[PDB]
């Protein structure tokens, strides 16, 4: 165990002691507002957090979870509670000892990166130090060192600004980890990346914890962006509706019926979109393309009109272009074709055989979606 | 039913005048002293050399451009020609110790105003009710204080030109986003590390900014101000009015536009 | 060699008053006689009416915040209590004709700004030629266009709050998203259709901003052109300036923040027979005539109308004829270049007092006894007056007459700031030169004197006279006969000078002595 | 055919003639800017477009051809050039006539999707007609039909900024639309959109365009983009490199090399980014869950530790949670693993047994990647 909190809350408004006295008996925070217009973001937050230990917070814009993270660095400083981090308090702390607790244990990451554009990028890498009054070229080394475990380095002596959000969150990522801290704060970090950019981060973060144990409090509107990589999960609405995570209990037994609709735990509305390749008009080397940047080996098959017409393989289009011969001659229009919510279950042997999907074809021959293997999941849900 | 407020402001003017007067006395003597040493210095200096290097600073702060430091020298040399260069001198020194009184301070108390929102509540009241009201009124106490001369000049000028400079460093300071501050905070950066490492280096535009409103409000007194000693050409531009003399006036008008032309350009050039 | 600027602006400038003066003057006319119009009307307004006007609609604007309708009230009803309300009602109208006129004239501007690539190369310059020229200027062509009145507080103030609004226009035009222009165009429509539609509605925010900077700025223009006609607070603000009366500034300059203040919060809140017409010139010894003779002329059924302003403006007012005459004209010495210029255009009356004294003035404690006794006392300084008065044509002269005086310079003021500074030296008790005249009332409280003057030039056979314009008896016989026999005592107008340095209203004390002399007052009306 | 253009070129900068003059001679655009100073964005475009024919502009930014839109519709008057549309030029056409063309024909979409904020939705959508002095109740009328085509009309009478880019762009569309105009140009229209909504804008771009017989000018700077919807592509850097079109000839017959390296057509670099699931911490429900919203049926399994373990199918997740037996039990220890450039086409019959693909599991058990028929593309590119 690294942090154990208890009954930390904040009180945003005026006549606040009010507020405080009232969620010390257990009063709505909707009530506490209409009384008292002081908006609160934290209610009685209990919980503790281990070493290496991922700490996802999800929720939704409005649950006060960002305003959690400030806490534990105490940019905010918390109306009550306390904060038990190396058997030492946070919230009853003078300054200079929370001052080197920031400098020292606690590390901070931005959803826009924090980054100060009037500098570059070692600059703002070495900040952390520069403010800690240390001698320069130990500086400089743990600055580039950091940037070389980011492939980066080279970009050095340039400006956030002429870079990508990408490497922006890398130079964030990395002026945190200049200073060697025992934990790492995120308020939605990669959620200004693209998302294949994203999933890249989320790797390398994961590769990084493995190598350095060190606490992550990280936070995410993504549910995706939790599981992927959350040890253990807590779920925020203006309060911890449940936090037991190791990634199922949130699946398994949530405690709530909130949670049950924010994880979102019958008919063909499972179909997915469609990758489709028109025949009339393109041709193998498209299609070949096309499996390449869609990451496939097959493909579905319309006429230029949007009418289904089949299915096309890898294969297929490789003989294709060999043999110059076109497509909708190489091409498999047999098959198990079905409609937007009228083959549920019935369809369970079907699928089975064929290995591709089955595509949802509208019955005027226009497509929908298709099918693959998200049947077998809710066939046995009874 | 009328209220004496003349009655009070004017008792209120001779206490203090008549308690503090060793201090405006001794404040005087040195601002007087002070004042025409300088303008003893910047026009012991020839003519041609002034004009002559301030062209040259021209075509530094702008290398490729030749229209800038053209009227530059054209306009500085006709001054001279008309013969307003002693008091151009004048108003010049007015003008900077004007503008420095004003941004010394102005500037930390805009400092103040951003670090603390009871006094920009206190200030910002003050600051409407110091940039409204019109100049001629700021230098009844001045002379009250300091006497004919310059002294009152160059005090009426820092309190109708403070006030820009302050709300622009407070504006400046204020609108940075949170979370290049929130970043500095957790990094363990105390109020002074990010003053001077955050605030300022991208505050400095609006403060500059404001900084030459502050110089064409300090300019602009000074020209009101020729009424009471305040030498210059705002003298020149006086005696004009009073004579409707529309040469000598026009005069000193263009030569004061041109020394706000030149000012408006050179501080354009120190926050890009 | 010199360049002949001076001659070359002031001759366009005569050419244009010679050759476009018939527009000139029916401008005047109109704008004059509108301006009043309006001034009345709105002072007809009883001062509670308007006020609680203005406070209900402080309440629409804003319903929650008690704290602007507050202080309208509170500092409209101050105004009000001061006696501040007539003068208000000027300053507005002068700053409604200002800002509307250059709003009208600005933002086409803005517009033909924003279109043309070459018309903003062409102007901006002229803006910031414009931006930072001071008020002073601009209100000396009026002055030769229209004369005195409400006329060049309008001109100027347009002239002055114009460039603001123009940029700001042009700014706010050019700034609009160029997605959205080029959407415009790509649906077909018409310059006016996407100025109607896409630019201002986008723009006014800018716009508004620039139109208050234009309010501001005419305001702060019609304070300053109070010196010429530019009736309202201007006027009180001056001569508390040029009197150094520290309470009335103090009264008028809280009273413009105020009027400035509503109008600023105002504006970002709307963004999403026998009459006399006499001149003076704020001297405490011709505020005392004027005043005196105002309240007793209006006795006889006078409609009166004084104008304070500058020396030489009102030689220039009285001699093309644009108002009625003046009694502060000393002669023959003081103001003989005045004479000199605008001295055949007048039909000059007779003195009205006998014995104006000029000369220097020092505390009678100090050695020098005449200027030619003088070495370096006082820092070699002569604490005078405005320079457009007429005693810096003698001491100007008097400085290049003598030799000891060859080194020694003239430091120009107020006709009461020296008063103070004066009183500043007896106090420290040193040494000061200051110009000075008489009758006047700082005789009376300190111990001063002259120095006597070998030459004689600044002023032996000094005489107030009076002036009025040729044919005046043509047109005005019962001022022409009254202002003839305007004759009277030298020895205690002081009473009217020193009443009021004591405490008391300039009119109370101009009634106090008519009670006295009310005989020798009706002489004058004969 | 519908256009057909002749010599269109643009010249910026000053002292242009001199620049015509040398475009009507073939110096390269780099001579004309150092020698004149007068940037080209269009230098000597000649081409033609059909009805119906979606024809795509591909390039980089710099290539102008954005730049040739706004030529199209004379929003930027053409250099030189003639534009022969409805038998009619448009180069030479007087300020009224233009304007009804535009009213008409033409109409134009944006990037950032060209708004007017200060205006409810439904004005944005009917300003097309607004500015075409037409009574209110049709404007209103088709406005409302266009935004019911579109599935938003009960977001009218609302503001673009609090919507999201998907409908602004929708809205854009439809205000396109209103007019019936016979043309839609498009610069870089769904480039500001996620991935996701611009896939589905394409589909429904595609619907639109089948049911609506009209030309549309479209620009992208993604390949995909264009190899999706476009009938017909043209490459442009400064100028047309080729515009053959019909999918392939940009891939089969490349007349250039910049082409061939825009579309960029040995070794396994071909591994993509894989989906895992680790089992240490994670469980059937959450690799289920992966499944859903990877759009996947089967995953690669890792230790906590990131070393490779092995492979999870639905069904095997599926008998896990019923038994409520975990992972690391019920899970495919064998697989084809493979190398990281070391194994390119020995694995060649390996593949074929195996539905699932080989991970590259890095030689101390660490994974980059997975193999999914990439494999026969390039084994007989040979
Ligand atoms: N990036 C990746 N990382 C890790 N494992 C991956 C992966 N991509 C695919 N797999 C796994 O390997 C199998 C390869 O599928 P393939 O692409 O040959 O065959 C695919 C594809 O060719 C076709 N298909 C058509 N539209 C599709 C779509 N929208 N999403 C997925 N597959 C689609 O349907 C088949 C469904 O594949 P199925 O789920 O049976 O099985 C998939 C999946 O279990
Ligand atoms: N000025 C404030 N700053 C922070 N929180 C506030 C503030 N005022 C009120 N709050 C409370 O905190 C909540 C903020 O919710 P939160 O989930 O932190 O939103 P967010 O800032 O959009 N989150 P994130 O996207 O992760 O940065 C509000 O709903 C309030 O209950
Ligand atoms: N002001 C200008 N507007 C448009 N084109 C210009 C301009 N100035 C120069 N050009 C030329 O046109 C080119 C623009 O390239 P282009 O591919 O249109 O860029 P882009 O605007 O980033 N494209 P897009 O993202 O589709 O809107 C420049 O490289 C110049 O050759």
């Amino acid at each position: 165990v690294k942090i154990k909190i208890e009954h930390l809350t904040k009180i945003f408004g005026k006549r606040i002691k009010t507020a405080l006295t009232m969620v010390e008996k257990g009063e709505p925070k909707n009530e506490i507002l209409k009384k008292t217009g002081a908006t609160v973001g934290v209610y009685d937050t209990n919980f503790e957090i281990n070493e290496g230990e991922i700490f996802v917070i999800m929720g939704l814009s409005g649950s006060g979870k960002s305003t959690l993270l400030r806490l534990l660095n105490r940019l905010i400083e918390p109306t009550s509670g306390k904060i038990f981090i190396d058997n030492q308090d946070v919230a009853t702390l003078n300054k200079e000892d929370l001052l080197q607790v920031r400098r020292k244990t606690m590390s901070m990451v931005f959803q826009n990166f924090g980054l100060f554009p009037h500098r570059t990028i070692l600059e703002n890498t070495e900040y952390g130090l520069e403010v800690q009054n240390v001698p320069k070229e130990e500086r400089r080394k743990r600055a580039e060192k950091a940037l070389d475990n980011a492939n980066l380095l080279d970009f050095k002596d340039q400006y956030p600004k002429q870079l990508s959000g990408g490497m922006q969150q890398r130079v964030g990522l990395a002026r945190a980890l200049a200073n060697d801290p025992e934990i790492l704060l995120m308020d939605e970090a990669f959620s200004a990346l693209d998302p294949l950019i994203r999933r890249e981060m989320q790797d390398e973060l994961l590769e990084l914890q493995a190598k350095f144990q060190k606490t992550i409090i990280f936070v995410s509107h993504d549910l995706n962006e939790a599981l992927r990589i959350g040890d253990r999960i807590a779920i925020m609405k203006d309060g911890k509706i449940m936090q037991i995570g190791t990634g199922e209990e949130i699946l398994t037994n949530p405690a709530n019926d909130y949670v049950k609709t924010f994880v979102e735990d019958t008919a063909e509305n499972i179909m997915i979109p469609a990758l489709t390749t028109n025949i009339d008009v393109d041709g193998p080397s498209v299609a070949l393309k096309k499996m390449k940047t869609e990451e496939v080996s097959s493909l579905m098959a319309v006429d230029k009109k949007r009418q289904f017409r089949g299915v096309v393989t890898s294969e297929q289009a490789i003989a294709a272009r060999k043999n110059n011969q076109p497509l909708k001659d190489v091409m498999t229009t047999d098959v198990g074709t079905v409609s937007k919510e009228m083959l549920v279950r019935d369809i369970l042997p079907i699928i089975y055989d064929a290995p591709t999907p089955l595509a949802v074809v509208d019955d005027n021959g226009f497509l929908k979606g298709v099918l693959i293997r998200g049947s077998v999941l809710e066939a046995l849900a009874d | 039913g009328q209220v004496p407020i003349a009655n009070w402001v004017s008792s209120a003017t001779d206490w203090i005048t008549s308690t503090f007067s060793s201090g405006f006395d001794v404040i005087q003597k040195s601002g007087t002293v002070l004042m025409n040493g300088i303008t003893g210095a910047l026009t012991a200096v020839p003519f041609w050399l002034m004009i002559a290097v301030v062209t040259i600073l021209a075509i530094l702060v702008s290398g490729k451009k030749i229209a800038f430091p053209l009227f530059t020298f054209i306009g500085l040399s006709l001054i001279a020609n008309q013969g307003l260069w002693s008091d151009l001198m004048s108003t010049i020194t007015l003008v900077l110790l004007s503008s420095l009184l004003s941004i010394i301070i102005g500037v930390p108390l805009g400092i103040w105003m951003a670090k603390s929102d009871l006094v920009a509540k206190i200030v910002q009241p003050i600051l409407d009710f110091m940039q409204t009201m019109p100049g001629f009124v700021y230098l009844i106490p001045a002379v009250a204080f300091f006497g004919i001369g310059v002294v009152p000049g160059v005090f009426a000028s820092v309190i109708f030109a403070l006030p820009p400079t302050v709300r622009m460093t407070n504006l400046g300071i204020r609108q940075v986003s949170t979370e290049l501050v929130e970043a500095a905070d957790s990094f363990g950066s105390t109020a002074r590390q990010k003053l001077f490492k955050l605030e300022f280096p991208l505050a400095k535009g609006t403060i500059m900014a404001g900084v030459n409103q502050t110089i064409m409000l300090a300019l602009s007194m000074v020209v009101i101000a020729s009424m009471i000693g305040a030498p210059g050409l705002g003298r020149g531009v006086l005696a004009a009015v009073q004579s409707a003399d529309i040469g000598k006036g026009f005069v000193s008008g263009i030569s004061l536009v041109i020394l706000a032309i030149i000012i408006d350009r050179f501080t354009q050039k120190l926050n890009v």
